[PDB]
Parts: C-alpha cells; structure tokens; sequence
C-alpha cells in the first residue's frame, strides 16, 4: 500500500519534573529501534546547549594543589562545577565570578547574578568551605558548544596554548543527562508485533525533557529536509495522453495467443503487425487457404477477447513505421 | 592449511572479522568470529508438537 | 552441495539407491522430469534384441516418515555419461554428492 | 446472544475477539510444567502474555530452576479455572514467590552463563582504554559517555 | 497489577488462611454482588481482592463481621 | 558556526554497475554520519516499494507438487525462479503478463509479453528450460506492488481466489535493495575540519532507482520524524 503507519502516544509521565518518560505507539516492525538509536546518537553529542568551560582560581593553578579554606579536593571543585548547569542568552561565551567567603557552603545562588545569564538551580550546593578564615574566589567562564567534550579533547585545547595555566572542567554541551529507548511488542487487532516505544530521559533541568525532545526532532527534520520528496507529494498533477490507435496495434500478430498453424497461415497474407489486421474485415479472411473452422474460431476469440474486434477504420497506420 | 586457504582469498587469517550491530549501527568490539556451517533442520517441527 | 565436506558423501549418495544410477553409460537422449531416456554406446549395447535404456524418476510420494521423496534430473542432452555415474538427484543430494 | 454465535466468531477469528482475549488473560495467570518433575519447582506459575507463533517463551532465570535446556525440550501448561486456584497460583505457585529452594537456602535464581559473562566483562577492567584517569559526576554521566 | 504478595505474609498469619480469606473476598466481589472498597485499574476479583487484603482494611475478622452484618441487616429488613 | 550547522546534499548516484549503484551524502559536521548511515539503511531493510510476483497460473500444472512432460525443472524451481525475477510497473498496481514459448530452449524472462509500463530489469534471468520440441508452456503471472513482506500463507482472504485449480501462489518477496553498506570519510571543506561525508552502496534488484529509492526512504523517515515532533497528550 506504500502507506506507512504514524504512532499516537498514550503515555507521558512528568516525575519529579525532571524526569520523563514518554510511550510512542504503535510503530513498525523495525522503526522503533532505529528511531531510538537516532534519538540517542542526537540527543548525546550533536544537541546544542551551554556548560561550563573553563574555571580560574586566584590562588590555585593546578588540578592537584592541597587548598586550604575549602575540605574538599580541587578534584570535586570541577565536578560541582561540571554539575552545574546554565542557560544563556545570544552570548554564546559568558564568565562569571564567585567572590564569597564565609562560614557555611558556597551554592550557585552565590554567583554573581547576571542578566545575560540564568541558573537552574540556586539551592546546588558548590563547594563546602571552611567555617572560618576562608576567603576564597574563583572565575568561571561558560560557552555555547555543540555536545560532550572528553578530557581527551580538552587536554588538547590545553596543550594548544594554555598560556596562565588555565585549569579545565569537562564540557557537557549537552542539556540531557542521561537516555534510554527500550522497544517492545503491541498488537493490533490481527499484527503480529509492532515496535512500542519507551524513552526514560533525565536532563539537568534546563529545559523541559518534552522540548529537548522535540528540539532533536526538529533538527533532525532538518537535516533531513534535504530529501524529503522535493515536496509534499510532488506530484499533485496527473495528465493522460492517449493517441488514438493502440500500441498493441504495433506489435506483431504472434503476441496475441495463436497456435502455429495460425500464425502461419496470418503470415501467408503477409500480416505480421497487428494494426495490418485490424484493418481487415473477416471476408477476406474465409476466402484465405487454410483458414477453415477451429484456424478462424480461434483467431476470432484470441483478437477480440481483449476489447478490440476485428474489422475497424482506420487512417493513424503506421506510426511510424 | 586453513590459515594458507584463507590467506589465498582477501579473508582475514585469524578468521575473526569486525562486525557491525544491526540495531544501533556501531561496531562491536572484541572481533567475533564469523564463517559458514552446514546445518540441519530435525524431524521435531513444532507443528506436530504444539 | 555442503562446503566442509568429508569425501564420503560422494559414495553414500551413489552406494544406496536413492539416485538414478548409470548401469549402461551412453549418450542422453531425451531429458525430462518425469523419465530420462539414454541411448547405450555401440560397445556397451547388446549385439542383438537391444535398444535404448529408460529410467522413470519418481515424483512427489510419501515416505515412510511423512516426508516428500523426489528425483531432480541433473543432466543435459547429449551429455556423454559413463556407467555407474549419477542421472538424476535424488531427495537431499546435489550431482551424486549427500547434501542433507 | 448464544454459545453457538460465540464459537462461530472465534472459528472465525474476527478482529473483535483478539481483545476479549487480552483482556481475559491480564491477570488470569497459568501453570507451566516439565515433563520429568522432580521438585515442587517442576511445576511453577506464571502471567501469560499473548505472542504471535507456535512456541512458548519462557523466561531464561527459571529454566535453571526447571533443568530444561532449549535443545528441544518441550513443556506443558494447564489453567487454574477457579477464583480460588488462580489466587493460590498468584500466592503460592507464583515464580517470585519461589526464590529460595525447599532444600537448601540457595537461591535458586542463581543467574546463569550469559548473563554472568556479560557482567564479568563488564566489570573486568584493563590498565589503559579510552578514557583511562578521568572524573565522573554520575553513573548517568558515565553510561552517557559510554554509550 | 500485583507481582509479590510478601507483604500480605506480613500481613497474615500465614499464606493458606491469606489465600483462603482472599478467595472468599473474590467470592463476594464477583458472584455476591459486592462493590470492591478500593478503585480498580482494569484488574481481576482477585487482584484487587489482594490490594483490598494489603491495605490492612479487610481480613477474615472483618470478613465475619461484614457477613454477620449482612445477616443482621436480612433478618431487619424481614420483620 | 558554533549553532545552526548545515545540511548534505546528494552529488553523486555513480553506478559501478547495473545493480550496484554508490551515493554520496556530503556535509555532514559531526556524529550525524553513522546516525544517518544506520538510519538510512534500516529503512531500505525495512520495506521499500517492490514488484515481485505474487500469483501464478499455468494451463497445464495444476499443483506445485506436480511435473509436465517438456520442462526440464520441476514447477518448485520454476516458482523459485519466478519470484528470484524482478520487475518495474508504473503506471498501474497490479499487471497480469502472459508468457508462451516453444521449442527447445532456455526460456528466460526475454520470452515473456511485456506491455507498456512493464520493464525487465534483465532478460537473461532464466526461468526455465524446454527439452522438446513439441512441447509448449503458456502461463500467466500476476505481479502487484506492496510495501514490505508478506508469506503466501497469511495472504488469504476468501476461499474462491484458490477455487481455481490452475492458481497458484508464491510468497510475495519483494525487495528492491538486497544489501546495503555504509561509510564516513572525511570530506572536503571549505575552511573548517572534521567532516564526514557518507558514502552508501547498494547491492538492489535494479528495479528500483537508487536516487529515488533514497529519497523515498528519507521522506519515510522524516514523515515518521514529523508525527514524533509535535508531541503532545493526544488519543
Ligand atoms: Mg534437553
């Protein structure tokens, strides 16, 4: 039929805000696993966001240095900074600073607040400081990227200059945290197994689970439009154009189911095309030799059983032989 | 003579070729084997037993 | 025909009686799935009341297991065949070598 | 309206009898049985879900319990048909309440060789590979990167 | 839906007198006419017989007091 | 740019031959090339529109399970055969071609009587073989176009399609790729690095256009696409 099927979701379940899982039913036998891989493939790496980049403390560059005022390493300094997400403007490269001392942890309500930028959650704690004597700062500069760059790439865009000895954080461009497609069977009144769709997704709360899906649907449609039929349908334009003899006429007289003996004796009066034959009316077909009983039963039920008869007028012969 | 065999085709001689997933599209490490057996379908087809 | 053969299947398929069998090698005169007719070579051929020599392949019949026994002819004609050698295949064998 | 109209449609099969039997076995549960029986496990309970075919899929953690291999093995199935048969098959019967053997301690869903080996090279870790040295938030993070 | 029934052997004494009370509670859900006490979900007498028994709302007392109730209310209602 | 990246553009349908046919998508920035790849040629594996034979009829043989008395092979092969031939329809759904041949020979798919919209992929795929000479065989094919794969058991309907004697059916195989292989490389850029250009090959019946098969594909794929976008709680 050349006409696929398109699926009606039942289910999307919003937990804990942050969290969705949605349904999609019902697929094909094999377009849910492709579907899914596709989503993931986007959704981890090519899906544009923002996180942080680089990071810069006024007292401390190195990765590995025993940092007082803080109990906690340089080690998970990065780490809560890579888990912390936020979201920018048109400015696709943004620092900020975090000048705070203290008695209690320094959060991400801390940051100096800017317009250019929002974070998503002020109450994400930081870094736990030191309960007293402990004034310590450091700069932080977030950027817009194109998905997750390893410490392998980030080593190199060191190795590239670093010339303060910039420290470095992993760069997770990427506003989903995590994805998982998971394909089982639905059933139709009579399918045998159609592909039902399960998609578990968490992101950092940037933006809705709903929207980054629909985001990466959206960029893959436009990748794809290169090639989506030129058109809608391409071609809402029919037109028939029909001469008036047939090109039946134009074949010769074997193609129409004729035993031997027939064929012969059609091409005693040298009629090899059949537009030479539908010019000719049965009385000078009896008075041909060997044109008896079962030769002309059988000529005159094989010709005129597919519409035509024998015996027409006609000018448009041969066209164009 | 196996390994001389297969090394007169373009085949690999350790016999192990990379292979690809056909769901996901990625490569599948630890090359897995991969050949041509001669099988046989028994006489215990399931529509005399269901 | 199995690849990772063993040499014997070439005797198994020609020592039983499942395929047609050569017991006069001559020339293949008529070829069709339901009987094949050869012609004997003038040496082979009885010097008197002889003739041509006719095997009739069996067709789809039940076995003695419900299962479907039949013979493919694998020869063309004119083919010059020797006596002993294979005609026609039998069930589950390819040009008188066992293919199960 | 009759029992005679009601055979004739699922003689037939028509498009409206595939969901009555969905819906009669959503929570009807049934008895799967070995052939040889050598332990209350021999014979176990279990929901059934519809498939299209000829076979019987059965879950691969229980069939260790069962001692039957898919080298051919063939099993029955019967129905409890009474309220109080198919309560006793969810409460006594029922696979998850049979996870410990009658005669040892041993749980006898002991996973088996696929699924172990698939973990042990999970978990068997190299001295260098992609990403050796490098901080993680989360599992999530990590499976992320995995993946 | 219901996939363990642990915590009714917490519940109940034991797991013949669970299944027992469970049955009789099926019984007046499905043939005797009685409304379930909490809202199914498309499931069975005996499932929501087994959600009912869970709940802590329901068990072989409550099911004597419930029949000796009805019965009272029979012999009320013939007078 | 850093945000609202390109996207590819086919160059290239070179055909090493008549079958094995080579496109080239190109650009693509990055981690779109294997996603589009596997995509790509799930779809082609999925279904695609093809033409094969659904339903035979031939005067003398009445089961598949019989002989006649001028054919070499026995009426399972010329059924395998038949459904190994491919052909292209476009303007109808479903055609019936006759085919009637004589004399000893290998009668092949050149000996068929083709019609207007009906096209031969090739005429050398040989069907069967006439080992006498007065010996004739006039049979009738009936070749639909459908969208997948269906068994010659699962397609009955009714019971008077197979009243007559002289139908017979075959499993509706059609398929117009075979195999399809898929590869990034780096591709050539203006100013920029890490571009993968994706080179496809295809191993098809030669039914089937490979430009257009493609495009059918990536349509089929983008309408699936388009009813997955607008998400939203609807029954
Ligand atoms: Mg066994």
């Amino acid at each position: 039929v050349t006409e696929f099927l398109k699926p009606r979701l039942v289910d999307i379940e919003q937990v804990s805000s942050t969290h969705a899982k949605v349904t999609l039913e019902p697929l094909e036998r094999g377009f849910g696993h492709t579907l899914g891989n596709a989503l993931r493939r986007i959704l981890l790496s090519s899906m544009p966001g923002c996180a942080v980049t680089e990071v810069e403390i006024d007292g401390v560059l190195h990765e590995y240095s025993t940092k007082e005022g803080v109990q906690e390493d340089i080690l998970e300094i990065l780490l809560n900074l890579k888990g912390l997400a936020v979201r920018v403007q048109g400015k696709d490269e943004v620092i900020l600073t975090l000048n705070k001392s203290g008695i209690g942890p320094v959060t991400a309500a801390d940051i100096t607040h800017d317009g250019d930028v929002e974070i998503v959650k002020p109450q994400h704690v930081i870094c736990h400081l030191t309960d007293e004597n402990a004034s310590i700062s450091m700069r932080i500069k977030v950027q817009r990227g194109r998905g997750y760059v390893p410490a392998s790439t980030r080593i190199h865009s060191e190795e590239d200059e670093r010339p303060i000895g910039r420290l470095l954080v992993d760069a997770c461009y990427s506003p989903v945290e995590r994805i998982a497609y998971n394909v089982e069977a639905a059933r139709v009144e009579q399918r045998t197994d159609l592909d039902k769709l399960v998609i578990e997704m968490e992101t950092n709360g940037t933006i809705d689970p709903e929207e980054a899906i629909r985001r990466a649907a959206t960029i893959l449609a436009e990748q794809l439009e290169a090639f989506v039929d030129l058109r809608d349908v391409r071609q809402p334009e029919v037109k028939e154009e029909k001469p008036e003899f047939d090109p039946i006429l134009l074949r010769p007289v074997d193609d129409l189911e004729l035993t031997v003996r027939s064929a012969n004796c059609l091409k005693a009066e040298a009629i090899h095309y059949i537009g030479d034959l539908v010019q000719r009316t049965e009385v000078e077909l009896l008075k041909t030799p060997n044109l008896g009983k079962k030769s002309l039963t059988e000529i005159k039920d094989v010709l005129a059983s597919r519409g035509l008869s024998l015996g027409m007028r006609l000018e448009n012969w041969p066209p164009a032989s | 003579e196996i390994k001389e065999l297969l090394k007169l085709g373009d085949l690999p001689t350790s016999g192990q070729i990379r292979l690809y997933d056909g769901r996901t599209g990625e490569q599948f490490e630890r090359p897995v084997t991969v050949g041509y057996m001669y099988m046989l379908k028994l006489n215990h087809l399931v529509d005399d037993k269901m | 025909k199995p690849l990772v053969g063993t040499g014997m299947e070439r005797a198994v398929a020609v020592d039983s009686g499942v395929t047609a069998v050569a017991k006069r090698g001559g020339v293949v005169q008529y070829v069709d799935a339901s009987r094949i007719v050869i012609k004997v070579n003038e040496d082979e051929m009885y010097p008197g009341e002889a003739g041509i020599d006719i095997y009739n392949l069996t067709k789809y019949t039940r076995s003695n297991q419900n299962t479907c026994i039949n013979q493919m002819p694998c020869v063309s004609l004119g083919e010059p065949v020797e006596r002993g050698d294979v005609l026609a295949d039998g069930p589950s064998t390819d040009l008188g070598e066992l293919a199960l | 309206t009759t029992i005679k109209a009601a055979k004739k449609m699922v003689e037939r099969e028509e498009a409206v009898v595939w969901d009555i039997l969905d819906e009669v076995i959503r929570e009807h549960p049934v008895l799967l049985n070995r052939a040889p029986t050598l332990h209350r496990l021999g014979i176990q309970a279990f929901e059934p879900v519809l498939i299209e075919g000829k076979a019987i899929q059965l879950h691969p953690l229980v069939c260790a319990a069962y001692n039957a291999d898919f080298d051919g093995d063939q099993m029955a199935v019967h129905v409890p048909l009474t309220l109080e048969a198919q309560l006793e098959a969810r409460a006594l019967m029922m696979s998850t309440n049979n996870i410990l053997s009658p005669a040892n301690g041993e749980p006898i869903i002991v996973p088996s060789q696929d699924v172990v080996l698939g973990l042990y090279y999970m978990t068997r870790d190299c001295v260098n590979a992609k990403g050796e040295g490098m901080v993680l938030t989360g599992p999530k993070e990590a499976e992320r990167l995995y993946r | 839906a219901r996939v363990t029934v642990q915590d009714a052997v917490e519940k109940i004494g034991n797991r013949f007198d669970l299944v027992l009370v469970a049955a009789r509670r099926a019984r007046q859900m499905q043939v005797g006419g009685k409304d379930p006490l909490v809202p199914e979900e498309n499931d069975k007498t005996t499932v929501i017989a087994l959600r009912e028994i869970e709940e802590g709302l329901i068990n072989n007392q409550i099911l004597d007091v419930r029949e000796r109730q009805e019965q009272q209310e029979q012999e009320a209602a013939e007078l």
